[PDB]
């Protein structure tokens, strides 16, 4: 059932990142053509429960998918314990992830008053209060509306372009 | 008015440390992208520092180990502390909302007034002040001024009767001489006739030595 | 790390003239890039953001364009204060960011002449043990000037030094002091003291001189 989640045709937006929940039975990584697997605390059931976490990011924040790393996506969108164990699995989707003229699909979290604890979602897109006066729902002056999208364009460098990213936690 | 205002610089020996501050109005520095930039004596801009309201920090490479960004939510303040000091620091220092970025938000739109910072082993040295006399006079009009000689480190600042004259008057930047201190001339022109009658009185302050002078100039 | 190249490095216009800075860029940054100004001593303020958005404040006649590795900053009409270093900076790379190395912008008018004034030292100065000989030349356009000392008509090296104020904010011109310095034996070595100003809003070279004591 990991077809089900690699070989979606749809991918989540990171803020909103997807969690699938499996119950189920290195086939993965022998069929690859991934550009990121890294596995953590184990090298490749005998688990309680397994979860498969998936979404879009850039080229360069996918280093951000890591145990005790920071950045705008693992403070403010997905964050990995210290404690890890699973594996990190991602590739380079410039093919289906971007279109002429600019996909901006994909959205990513710019304003969090704080980090995220491991493994938490914020899907909320309340007016960012950046000052000491209220925003009271509308933007503007120190007033940020919290979501950013990619702008994924088929010319954008490596690190511009929107990788997929599979992330699967062991329990 | 959103503003940034910094307090804190000074003269300081290579290896020793110091804290720049830049207390916030309009702005909560803990919900903010906040950064520290400088400039070293003649040179471009130099991102240094970046914090996340988040609590993550960034460095440039050169700082990196050495320096510590920092705020405090009480009193919505942001800090530069800044250790193992070295004469490439040598630099003023702005303190700003944002990271430098291309977004309201995280945009550098407001900067503090900023603050020189100076890393060298010479010590502190307050001047003298000399007064430039008229003589007697081209085109009805005369100049007269201070000398203000030998003096670390910068900066001096000079009025005239305590701010009253402003109109006329040309101070100049200090020039480095060889022996390591610091000179400037402060000049004005005035009214030739009126030389008799009015009394000019240049008012000469040095904060890192706590000198207040004030030189009457008389024509002799 | 990207690498920001700037053109020109310097570059002189008059009031109401149109100004054209460009910023390259060793790679493509798509629109990450922003303009700011700043004055000699003074806090940058940033004029574009984006590649081509007006900050709020910053006047109208400020613009920006370009995408890729080519950007332009214009300013469509010169006003007399707009003298400053313009820097560009990148927001593409990881943090923190980097700047241009800067174009500096000059007023350019009329030639001035200056008016030249020279100062013998204070009998309190040479109390102390110095003596400061200081030549003063105001309100002038262009910036070159030759200062020459001369000392019983022999010309003087390696004992001055020269300091100019910014442009004035209203009329462009610029003031120059000129400090001779020695010690109080070598002062009273001599006896004329003289300050030779040569600039191109001179028609004829113009000596302010005194005698020592006199
Ligand atoms: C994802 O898909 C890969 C390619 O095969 C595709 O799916 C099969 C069922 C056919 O429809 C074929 O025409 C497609 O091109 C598989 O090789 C791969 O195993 C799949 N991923 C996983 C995790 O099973």
């Amino acid at each position: 059932p990991f077809g089900e989640v690699f070989n979606a045709t749809r991918f989540a937006s990171v803020y909103a990142w997807n969690r699938k929940r499996i119950s189920n039975c290195s086939v993965l990584y022998n069929s690859a053509s991934f550009s990121t697997f890294k596995c953590y605390g184990v090298s490749p059931l005998c688990f309680t429960n397994v979860y498969a976490d998936s979404f879009v990011i850039r080229g360069d924040e996918v280093r951000q998918i890591a145990p005790g790393q920071t950045g705008k996506i693992a403070d403010y969108n997905y964050k990995l314990p210290d404690d890890f164990t699973g594996c990190v699995i991602a590739w380079n989707s410039n093919n289906l992830d971007s279109k002429v003229g600019g996909n901006y699909n994909y959205l990513y979290r710019l304003f969090r008053k704080s980090n995220l604890k491991p493994f938490e979602r914020d899907i909320s897109t309340e007016i960012y209060q950046a000052g000491s006066t209220p925003c009271n729902g509308v933007e503007g002056f120190n007033c940020y509306f919290p979501l950013q999208s990619y702008g994924f364009q088929p010319t954008n460098g490596v690190g511009y372009q929107p990788y997929r990213v599979v992330v699967l936690s062991f329990e | 008015e959103v503003q940034l205002v910094q307090s804190g610089g000074g003269l300081v020996k290579p290896g020793g440390s110091l804290r720049l501050s830049c207390a916030a109005s309009g702005i909560t520095v803990s919900s903010n992208y906040m950064s520290w930039v400088r400039q070293a004596p003649g040179k471009g801009l130099e991102w240094v520092s970046v914090i996340y309201s988040g609590g993550s920090t960034y460095y440039a490479d050169s700082v990196k180990g050495r320096f510590t960004i920092s705020r405090d939510n009480s009193k919505n303040t942001l800090y530069l502390q800044m250790n193992s000091l070295r004469a490439e620091d040598t630099a003023v220092y702005y303190c700003a909302r944002g990271e430098g970025g291309s977004i309201v938000g995280v945009t550098s739109d407001y900067w503090g007034q900023g603050t020189l910072v100076t890393v060298s082993s010479a010590s502190t040295k307050g001047p003298s002040v000399f007064p430039l006399a008229p003589s007697s006079t081209s085109g009805g009009t005369a100049a007269l001024g201070c000398l203000v000689k030998d003096y670390f480190p910068e900066p001096v600042t000079v009025s005239w009767n305590s701010g009253a004259l402003t109109s006329g008057v040309h101070t100049f930047p200090a020039v480095l001489q060889s022996s390591g201190l610091y000179s400037l001339s402060s000049v004005v022109t005035v009214p030739s006739s009126s030389l008799g009658t009015q009394t000019y009185i240049c008012n000469v302050n040095h904060k890192p030595s706590n000198t207040k002078v004030d030189k009457k100039v008389e024509p002799k | 790390d990207i690498q920001m190249t700037q053109s020109p490095s310097s570059l002189s216009a008059s009031v109401g003239d149109r100004v054209t800075i460009t910023c390259r860029a060793s790679q493509s940054i798509s629109r990450y890039l922003n303009w700011y100004q700043q004055k000699p001593g003074k806090a940058p303020k940033l004029l574009i953001y984006a590649a081509s958005s007006l900050q709020s404040g910053v006047p109208s006649r400020f613009s920006g364009s370009g995408s890729e590795t080519e950007f332009t900053l214009t300013i469509s009409s010169l006003h007399p204060d707009d003298f400053a270093t313009y820097y560009c900076q990148q927001s593409y790379s990881t943090l923190p960011y980097t700047f241009g190395q800067g174009t500096k912008v000059e007023i350019k008018r009329t030639a001035a002449a200056p008016s030249v004034f020279i100062f013998p030292p204070s009998d309190e100065q040479l109390k102390s043990g110095t003596a400061s000989v200081v030549c003063l030349l105001n309100n002038f356009y262009p910036r070159e000037a030759k200062v020459q000392w001369k000392v019983d008509n022999a010309l003087q090296s390696g004992n001055s030094q020269e300091s100019v104020t910014e442009q004035d904010s209203k009329d462009s011109t610029y003031s120059l002091s000129s400090t001779l310095t020695l010690s109080k034996a070598d002062y009273e070595k001599h006896k004329l003291y003289a300050c030779e100003v040569t600039h191109q809003g001179l028609s004829s070279p113009v000596t302010k001189s005194f005698n020592r004591g006199e």
